[PDB]
């Protein structure tokens, strides 16, 4: 197993933490809790070339919670710059994030990600998004919410870092699950917990799944 | 443990401890990493931390520590520098310069500590922005001098000059005052002669590739602003386009330089310059062909292989060729000796266009769009590019995406349309032969038949009708044969979908061939019985698409038919739609609505509408009867679903018929509003019996769906209505009685935001005609909605949006309703407007600012009367200060433009003496005093308290500029942005506000 | 993959949630194909669910005879059940799961199949 430091940068509220969390646990966090400085999480993908680990440095986009700022970028091997296709300012700031990043990390693969393409009223039109071209960034439209192009940033970085253009994500192996006996002592415990769960509504009952 | 020690400033700093904390952060894991993180952040943000930098830079052995030290120094330099005595500023400056030279004179450090050197260089540049040139006239002479002493120093000096050029020309706009940006730009301009001499000498004298690369990196930045003569009147063009293209170390940066060279502002009427522009292109392409790859090379393969920096190189080549050719290809077009160069450059672009890389493809496609548009219009030019265009036809056709990808499909379509016009025979031949390769299996796949079908569809309307006729027949024959050929429902459904697609894109053909059109529709009806996935959706989608284009053919009696075909569709509608899902049924009824709206005889239109709505109306009649006979029956899950689907069918038909829908709305209107009440009762009852959780249950969500579809139906009709007198006389009063009290008297969680949306449409369309109705709307929804949304910025997001949309339209159409509010309620209205200003959500913020603008306008209109004078006395300063808050707090940048517009309006009111009464209360200022003098005083005081680090002089100069510029929005905005820069630092120059 | 030894009894698109008890809320664990896999050696039927896009495991547990599918108050196309030993994230753990489908029909079919599997697992 080989590990790579990945820094995630972009304006507050663009979907950085939401995107990473979805990748870590599968959950979609609807609430906006501004990152304080940085959150560091390991993230592993299984490939045809074996497992690849990203040390994800999910940095704060809001100036007041910026912490060490470019101090987070030191020894980064790859990066995602994020903006929100529903907020023009977030795309206007993409060159600022890129500037700060490449002054510290001169020769790294970087993906530009326009997040929130699930939202009908898009404000940053496809035709406007050209900044990646002269800077040799990969670009993806993504949605942390719909999972549109969800895996694409990591697959592209994996190909770049391993140096194999035919690297694929593969199905992680699935061990036989164990048989357990129901604990007689925890019988009453589970009645309670199941009671509460049944009477709490599942979110987004209007979605396709 | 010990780690928190560094935060204790009452003791001296333990550098070994700092280095451990830093190591734990950068190299540690989990809990340890997180704790170190928090500690470092608090260290760095300590306002005296900068005092420790000297100590850290001298005595630390951890380069990451030194990096963070320089971060701390940068905060001081950019925010508080001008507080320092001159001696201290010179001290810091000298220390930084000394550290840079020292790290450069050590080869080992220079090689291995690039991070720290680059950070140091940036720190130096932050000092230059503060100190240079006024306080450091010798900086550039000394840098130039120091460059000859050592290759490392010279190389690092190129990094400094690059960063300087970026900070002054590329990133100054948002970070400096207009005056300071101009000062630094003029300063660099004045000393550039000397800087260029150094760069040119390095490029000529050569040797060290790392030095040469750094020098070309700085040149790239210079090219954003330097005059053309430094490029065209020196040898540098030749060096870039020959020497530096041959070696791979310099080739990437050189290509980017030549791209920017191609963008210089250059004289247009000068033959020598034209020849020079030709020559550097010729040289560059010759070096490519000889040192990198020939014109014939398979760039698709090379890119895919992704060796070394090949991908970046090929991207950069595409950018260079497209940039140069889009500006200069006319230079290559008339001289027969430049024909081969012109066509080789375009051949490279054809090869680049074959690379499987979406974003690169789009770059080349933008160029191809420019070229073929030109060949469509420019005389005697298409013949030059015949073989290029032929290859490009194949590239576009093989790369056609689904129309769902709207920008890319649009771009591709437009290029293919232009190319089809330029040679229709070539396009046809390519499409027919691609079709043959589908039929013979050699290129058969779902992706490939799909992409071909999309390409064939995209050029509809480009051929003559006769040519199109033969082409369409050939294509449909071939696809039909393909369909027969294929085995298994999967295969047949793919081709059948593609047939449907192509036919739907050729309405001109359908319109000429009634026999064929009828067959197509009848086949679509057959397909609406196929459960194989995707088939029913494509059948329905194709039906409505054909109807949108060919509707007139369904409403006339075609010769040899007994009746208009719409009658035939309606007669059989039960059977046709029997196997469709509800949403598919709705599309079907919508399509029928499109047809019926073509019938302009009223009696016939109304009869068709009656016949179309037969099955929904009969289901409705039975339910309304049974349902009101027995209110119980509505509890049934299945009935609720039937009702919702009846309402949805009404919405679908009203969507396509608008004003023509009225007789149908009239048939259901009164019982529909009774159902709204009955459903509302059940929801109220269920929430009482079961709690707020009830609103999550399938039964209550079913009931609410009925309410929302009813509101959607009424909103749809009213938004398109032509007879507003009937809207007011017949629709509005029952609507308000049915929905307003129900909204008010439900708990927050049971209130439908759709009510607000419906009311917005009502006020929009007929607000002027129902002044008492608007008052009733405000009384019903205003205070109870405000109370839902005024505790935070997140709760009830739909209500939030719809609420300010409603207030906006009321403020536009029936301002009188706000005059009728009691003082306390009017105060809540002002509170609500300012609350919207403070939102990050852009829908709300923008409506908030617009309401404020419109409100000021509405008060102005009233002229000199008590209400207007009382408004100003009570609220003028609330609006001025609330607007300043959101302008200056850095959390509301998306609203800058409208905040500025609002502030400009407010200031201009006082500057023009357009406010009749004193804004100050008695015994606060000499009693004669003008509102202009008092506004000045109040703002000076307000800004002084909010920004105590500003001088009186800064504030007075700012306000003086602001008031003089309150009739010139772009200049006013400049002054605001200047102020936003100055508040982030100490000691901003007050003369900056005189910028002109 | 370690699924070559197994027969696919039932397959259906689903969204899976786990109940966090710290905050009384459901959290998504994955969306994709939920599969009932019968091991050809032991005849034991498990649920194996993989996420779209990444193919990472969001459910891996035996369909224990003692589990009961219960309705959720919010849905007519979901089941909730306690699972005592799921190994999606390595270490066998207890979870309260909720699984939601495209339709009531899918949910009812799932229930039918889950019971058939429970019976297979009783042998
Ligand atoms: C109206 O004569 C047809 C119309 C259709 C038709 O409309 N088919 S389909 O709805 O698209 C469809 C889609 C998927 C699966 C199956 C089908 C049937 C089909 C067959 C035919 C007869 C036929 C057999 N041969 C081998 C053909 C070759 C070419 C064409 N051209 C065509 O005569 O055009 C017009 C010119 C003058 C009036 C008619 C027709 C035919
Ligand atoms: N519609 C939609 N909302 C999204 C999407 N991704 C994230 N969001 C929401 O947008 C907000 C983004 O929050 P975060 O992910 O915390 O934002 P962030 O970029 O980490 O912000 P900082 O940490 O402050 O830099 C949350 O409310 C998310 O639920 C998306 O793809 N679509
Ligand atoms: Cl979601
Ligand atoms: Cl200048
Ligand atoms: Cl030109
Ligand atoms: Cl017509
Ligand atoms: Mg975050
Ligand atoms: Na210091």
């Amino acid at each position: 197993e080989v590990q790579f430091k990945l820094v995630l940068v972009g304006d507050g509220g663009t979907g950085k933490t939401t995107f990473v969390k979805r990748h870590l646990t599968g959950e979609f966090e609807k609430k906006y809790v501004a990152t304080l400085g940085v959150e560091v999480h390991p993230l592993v993908f299984h490939t045809n070339r074996g497992p690849i680990k990203f040390n994800v440095w999910d940095t704060a986009g809001l100036e007041k919670f910026g912490g060490l700022r470019d101090g987070y970028y030191i020894q980064a091997q790859c990066a995602i710059i994020m903006f929100d296709v529903t907020s023009r300012v977030t795309y206007k700031n993409v060159p600022n994030w890129h500037r700060d990043l490449v002054r510290v990390c001169e020769n790294i693969p970087i993906v530009l990600c326009g997040n929130k393409v699930d939202i009908k009223d898009r404000k940053v039109k496809a035709k406007s998004i050209v900044f990646h071209r002269k800077k040799n960034l990969q670009y993806y439209d993504i949605s942390a919410k719909s999972n549109y192009n969800f895996e694409k940033p990591f697959l592209w970085l994996a190909r770049k870092l391993i140096g194999d253009p035919n690297l694929e994500f593969v199905a992680m192996p699935a061990a036989a699950p164990p048989e357990v006996v129901m604990d007689p002592a925890l019988a009453a415990q589970y009645e309670h917990d199941l009671e509460v769960a049944q009477t709490t509504a599942l979110p987004d009952e209007d979605d396709d799944l | 443990g010990s780690m928190e020690g560094i935060l204790d400033f009452s003791n001296d700093l333990d550098i070994a401890l700092l280095d451990q904390v830093v190591s734990t952060f950068y190299q540690g894991e989990g809990v340890q990493q997180k704790q170190a993180q928090e500690i470092l952040t608090k260290f760095q943000d300590n306002p005296d931390a900068w005092e420790k930098v000297d100590q850290i830079l001298q005595f630390s052995t951890n380069p990451q520590s030194k990096f963070i030290a320089l971060s701390i120094l940068d905060k001081l330099i950019t925010r508080k520098w001008k507080l320092l005595p001159n001696d201290h500023r010179i001290g810091i400056r000298n220390f930084v310069v000394g550290m840079i030279i020292s790290m450069c004179q050590d080869d080992e450090v220079f090689k291995t500590q690039k991070n720290l050197i680059n950070k140091s260089d940036l720190t130096l540049v932050q000092i230059l922005k503060q100190e240079w040139p006024q306080n450091w006239p010798e900086f550039i002479p000394e840098l130039i001098g120091s460059s000859s002493s050592s290759v490392n120093v010279c190389e690092n000096n190129m990094i400094v000059l690059k960063l300087l050029s970026e900070e002054v020309f590329d990133f100054s706009a948002e970070q400096m005052t207009q005056a300071k940006a101009l000062h630094l730009k003029n300063s660099m301009s004045k000393e550039f002669e000397q800087i260029f001499k150094l760069c040119f000498q390095v490029l000529e004298q050569g040797s060290s590739s790392s030095l040469i690369v750094a020098t070309l990196e700085s040149l790239l930045r210079y090219l954003h602003w330097i005059p053309y003569r430094y490029i065209y009147e020196t040898n540098i063009l030749e060096l870039l386009s020959t020497k530096f293209m041959t070696s791979p170390d310099t080739r990437a940066i050189t290509l980017k330089c030549l791209t920017e060279v191609s963008n210089l502002k250059i004289p247009q009427d000068n033959d020598l310059i034209k020849r020079q522009t030709v020559l550097f292109f010729q040289n560059t392409l010759q070096q490519i062909a000889t040192s990198v790859m020939p014109v014939t090379a398979d760039l698709k393969a090379t890119y895919a292989n992704a060796n070394g920096n090949d991908q970046s190189f090929l991207q950069d080549l595409a950018m260079f060729l497209t940039t140069y050719l889009a500006r200069n290809r006319a230079l290559l077009e008339s001289d027969e000796s430049l024909r081969e160069l012109l066509l080789n450059a375009h051949q490279y672009l054809i090869q680049l266009s074959k690379i499987e890389e979406r974003e690169l493809f789009k770059t080349t496609l933008d160029y191809w769009h420019n070229l073929v548009a030109d060949l469509f219009y420019e005389p005697l030019k298409k013949h030059i590019y015949e073989e290029i265009c032929s290859q490009l036809r194949l590239v576009i056709i093989e790369n056609m995406v689904r129309p769902e990808e709207i920008q890319l499909y649009k771009s591709e379509r437009e290029v293919l349309v232009y190319l089809t016009h330029l040679n229709v025979i070539d396009t046809e031949e390519i499409m027919i032969s691609k079709l043959a390769r589908q039929i013979d299996g050699s290129e058969w796949s779902w992706h490939n038949i799909n992409t071909l079908s999309w390409a064939i569809g995209s050029i509809s309307g480009t051929m003559s009708e006769d040519t199109e006729k033969r082409f369409v027949v050939t294509v449909i024959k071939d696809l039909l044969g393909l369909c027969e050929q294929k085995r298994g429902k999967d295969n047949k459904a793919v081709v059948a979908r593609d047939i449907m697609y192509v036919v739907g894109e050729y309405p001109r053909f359908l319109k000429a061939h009634w026999n064929f059109l009828r067959t197509v529709i009848l086949k679509l009806f057959e397909f609406m019985h196929e459960t194989h996935e995707g088939v029913q959706d494509m059948a329905c989608d194709t039906f409505i698409k054909i109807v949108q284009k060919c509707k007139y053919h369904f409403v006339i009696q075609q010769p040899r038919e007994s009746e208009p075909f719409i009658q035939t569709i309606i007669r059989d509608i039960q059977k046709t739609t029997a196997d469709l899902q509800p949403q598919q049924v709705h599309t079907f009824y919508k399509a029928c609505g499109i047809i019926i709206s073509e019938e302009r005889s009223v009696a016939e239109r109304n009869r068709l509408l009656s016949d179309l709505m037969q099955l929904p109306n009969m289901a409705w009649d039975t339910i309304v009867e049974q349902s009101t006979a027995n209110p119980t029956l509505l509890l049934d899950s299945e009935t609720v679903k039937i009702i919702a689907n009846i309402i949805k069918t009404n919405v679908a038909v009203c969507t396509s018929m608008g004003a023509d829908f009225y007789p149908q709305l009239g048939h259901i209107y009164y019982n529909m509003l009774q159902l709204y009440r009955a459903v509302s009762s059940m929801i109220s009852t269920q929430v009482a019996a079961e709690g707020l959780i009830a609103t999550k249950t399938p039964k209550v969500r079913g009931l609410r769906t009925i309410k929302k579809e009813i509101l959607k139906l009424v909103e749809t009709y009213i938004s398109k209505a032509r007879n507003l007198d009937d809207v007011v006389k017949v629709l509005v009063e029952p609507l308000l009685n049915a929905v307003l009290e129900d909204y008010m008297n439900n708990v927050p969680d049971a209130r439908d935001a759709e009510v607000l949306n419906c009311m917005t449409t009502v006020v929009e369309k007929v607000g002027h005609m129902i002044p008492q109705g608007v008052i009733l709307i405000l009384q019903s929804v205003f205070e109870c909605t405000l109370d839902m949304i005024n505790k935070d910025f997140t709760e009830y997001p739909e209500h939030r949006v719809e609420f300010y949309k409603l207030l906006k339209v009321i403020n536009e159409k029936s301002f009188a309703a706000f005059l009728e509010l009691p003082p306390a309620a009017f105060k809540l209205f002002v509170d609500a407007i300012c609350w919207a200003f403070k939102h990050n959500n852009r829908d709300v913020e923008v409506n908030g600012l617009q309401i404020a603008l419109d409100l000021v306008k509405n008060i102005e209109r009233m002229g000199n009367v008590p209400f207007a004078n009382e408004f100003h006395k009570n609220y003028f300063f609330i609006f001025v200060s609330e607007t300043f808050f959101v302008l200056t707090d850095s959390d509301h940048k998306s609203g800058f433009s409208k905040q500025a517009l609002l502030l400009m309006k407010l200031i201009s009111l006082v500057y023009d003496n357009k406010i009749s009464v004193p804004l100050y209360q008695e015994a606060e200022v000499p009693q004669g005093t003008s509102n202009q003098v008092y506004l000045s005083q109040y703002l000076a005081n307000m800004l002084s308290n909010a920004f105590p680090h500003l001088t009186s002089e800064q504030i007075a100069s700012f306000l003086s500029a602001l008031t003089k510029q309150c009739k010139d929005l772009v200049v006013f905005k400049g002054t605001l942005r200047d102020f936003l820069v100055q508040i982030k630092e100490v000691g901003g120059d007050p003369t900056d506000y005189l910028f002109a | 993959t370690m699924e070559e030894d197994e027969e696919v009894l039932y397959k259906v698109r689903a969204k899976l949630f786990r109940f966090d008890a710290d905050a009384k809320e459901w959290k998504e664990r994955g969306t994709g194909d939920c599969k009932f896999l019968k091991n050809k050696k032991t005849n034991k039927v498990r649920i194996l669910m993989r996420r779209d896009k990444t193919l990472k495991i969001c459910a891996n547990h035996i369909i224990a005879p003692e589990y009961t599918l219960k309705p959720n108050v919010g849905s007519d196309r979901s089941w909730v059940y306690a699972c005592t030993a799921d190994i999606a994230e390595g270490e066998a753990e207890a979870f309260t799961f909720a699984i939601r489908f495209g339709s009531k029909e899918n949910a009812d079919k799932f229930k039918e199949e889950f019971e058939k599997a429970q019976e297979i697992n009783k042998k």
